[PDB]
């Protein structure tokens, strides 16, 4: 499992 | 460019409207055309350039994973090997997501980053420019990878240094920076130890400063927060 | 053509990469450029081509939808006035939409249908034929709309006469083929008595016949037949 | 609600 980047925030 | 004859102000409307549709590589071109007019981008606007193109790059990031996956299986003992055609549609992808970065990387060369003096926008810049040098070191295998993980690394930095001096700990920005730095050292640097002793840091210099913070203001910084501790989680 | 270099064999085995990396303007351009190499297309390929286009319209479809509906709303009494920008990119959007029925009516027309003389081919296509017009029809408002409706009538009807005289009720290609005449007729042709008659005769008659099937051709019947039920329960 | 027409099966 990847790590998390920061996601979209609309 | 394509977008040369369009104003300014429709370009950003068509982005949002572009964005409610989910066509983001209409959204994409529509932000490439209002980076273009040469002015410099409110938070929003940012905004808008940053969603746009990390969807962008994210379908193709999806995309270059399943194929290299299918071309490592076909690379190993035991494979009927079934000619040069996933080599080739890898390379297709690739060249494309390399593309995408190039575009993006060149925006802000040319001339977003030398035109941001605060450190809202400067951060930001900085933190995208580590961000495109990171997706091109993720399919990177040739001489120039060394100098690829360089860049985002030198980008980062620079990014990390100016919120540590201008931002507080809580401040979205800074969260979501020492995030995808994080997100760097494990992934791409081979340095886990770094990325966990970021991780934790952050977030327990932010989780002191929260009583600082409005109820928005709270929600916005624990949500990056989370995510900090969903990886603390994944890494140890 | 740009795939004109490339052999059938490796463009069709990159529409399954394609697939499988859900890049289906990748996996459309591949396919297009197999049957533009003149031959027939076996039963696997014709469904390439099918999932590929039907991926690609239904992105357009769903995005245009989203357009109509800002376009209408912003076009009722009470609403701020904002300048061309909705209609243009409404317009943008309908015109791509367009441009790939056009594409695939032209690749049915030169000449895959011509060509196509065993019933489950000839149907497949000729289904393909109306349902690319109905999706013409969607978006159609000036004179052809009349004439768009009617060719889409027309391709459903001779694809339904062929269908009648030669395959069973649980046929796959005739139920997918009734389903979408009766959503032509409820949705495109204000019909909605002839949508719901036919989608119940065919539901019934295929009950009929499901006693003649294997355990799998039985799952594939009467998945099918589960789709004409849900549209009579939202019709009725 | 629009009617269902016939999906994908890869
Ligand atoms: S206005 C210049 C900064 C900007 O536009 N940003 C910085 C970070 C934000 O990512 C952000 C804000 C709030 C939340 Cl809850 C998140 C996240 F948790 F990641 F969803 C991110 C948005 C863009
Ligand atoms: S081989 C020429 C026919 C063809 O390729 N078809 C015909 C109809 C099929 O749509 C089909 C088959 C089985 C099921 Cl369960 C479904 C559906 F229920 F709609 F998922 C559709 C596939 C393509
Ligand atoms: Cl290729
Ligand atoms: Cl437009
Ligand atoms: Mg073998
Ligand atoms: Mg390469
Ligand atoms: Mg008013
Ligand atoms: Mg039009």
């Amino acid at each position: 499992q990847r790590s998390t980047s920061t996601p979209n925030v609309h | 460019g394509a977008m040369g004859s369009m104003e300014r102000a429709s370009l950003i409307q068509k982005a949002k409207l572009a964005e409610q549709a989910e066509r983001y590589e209409d959204m994409a071109a529509f932000m490439k055309g209002a980076v273009e007019k040469g002015e410099e981008l409110s938070c929003e606007e940012r905004n808008l350039l940053s969603v746009a193109y990390k969807n962008v790059v994210g379908g193709q990031r999806a995309a270059w994973r399943v194929l290299s996956s299918i071309e490592q299986k076909s690379n190993e003992e035991g494979s009927e090997e079934k000619g040069p055609e996933v080599r080739e549609y890898r390379e297709k992808v690739e060249t494309e997501l390399q593309g995408v970065c190039d575009t993006v990387l060149g925006l802000l060369d040319s001339h977003l980053i030398k035109e941001a003096g605060d450190a809202e926008s400067r951060v930001f810049y900085l933190k995208m420019k580590g961000d495109y040098y990171r997706y091109l070191a993720e399919v990177a295998t040739g001489d120039d990878k060394k100098r690829i993980i360089d860049s985002a690394r030198s980008a980062y930095q620079e990014a990390m240094d100016i919120s540590k001096k201008e931002m507080p700990p809580t401040n979205p920005i800074r969260l979501g920076l020492a995030l995808n730095f994080s997100v760097f050292h494990y992934e791409i640097a081979n340095s886990p130890e770094e990325a966990i002793s970021l991780a934790k840091t952050t977030f327990d210099e932010a989780m002191a400063d929260l009583h600082t913070l409005s109820e928005d203001s709270y929600k916005d910084s624990t949500l990056i927060m989370q995510l900090l501790r969903d990886n603390l989680t994944l890494w140890t």
